[PDB]
């Protein structure tokens, strides 16, 4: 606990499931600023103030940043006890927060804006802590490879991620069609296991 | 140069 209680309006609030993490903000114009130098983390809506886990090596300077939520959505069917009760309720639920740096630290307006995929950091809800992701860029073109063909493509609970080019991405459909071929296959071999001929069979 | 962070 660090005993003294800050003030508030001068830190980025984000906000996440099981915490809050607040991180500080030099003054700007579009508020986009951060400083890894001073973060604390807060039991939900409440005060007490606490320094978080830091698992990775951390920014010494002022970063342009960018900020996305990851998460699921919890629809649930509630008890009904008047006459116009509501018939169900859905909540966000976020789990972790990505930060991304803005190319040369430079500004949504210019012309020349883009992110660097390269930095990203992440803070995760259920362990207090905030880490640095691992990119593995799989575009060739080299360091100076141009920032206006890149996606960034997230799989696995936000623990992998890549960097490709552009075009050759997949659509919706596909991702969702190649999922579930993998997991019907296993299931029906599975099934089929327990039957007494299956080390002489063949699938077709 | 590359940290462990970035691989290529």
């Amino acid at each position: 606990i660090v005993d003294y209680r800050i003030n508030e309006e001068e830190f980025h609030k984000i906000s996440l499931l099981d915490c809050d993490f607040f991180i500080r903000k030099p003054p700007d114009p579009d508020n986009d600023v951060y400083d890894f130098r001073e973060m604390y983390v807060t039991p939900p809506d409440t005060d007490i103030y606490a320094i978080p886990r830091v698992l990775a090596p951390m920014p010494q300077k002022y970063i342009r940043c960018a900020m996305s939520d990851y998460g699921c959505y919890n629809v649930t069917e509630p008890p009904i006890d008047a006459p116009r009760d509501p018939m169900y309720k859905s909540e966000r639920e976020v789990s972790k927060v990505f930060l991304t740096k803005h190319y040369r630290n430079r500004r949504a307006g210019d012309p020349e804006f883009a992110l660097d995929f390269e930095e990203i950091y992440v803070i995760d809800s259920k362990t207090k802590s905030i880490t640095r992701a691992k990119v593995v860029v799989t575009v060739p073109g080299g360091r100076n490879r141009d920032r206006k063909n890149d996606l960034l493509v997230i799989r696995d609970n936000g623990t992998s991620f890549k960097i490709i080019p552009s075009e050759e991405r997949d659509d919706p459909t596909t991702v969702i069609e190649k999922e579930e071929w993998k997991k019907s296959r296993q299931d029906m071999e599975r099934h089929l296991r327990k039957l007494r001929d299956f080390s002489v069979s063949n699938w077709f | 140069l590359s940290s462990e962070y970035v691989i290529y």
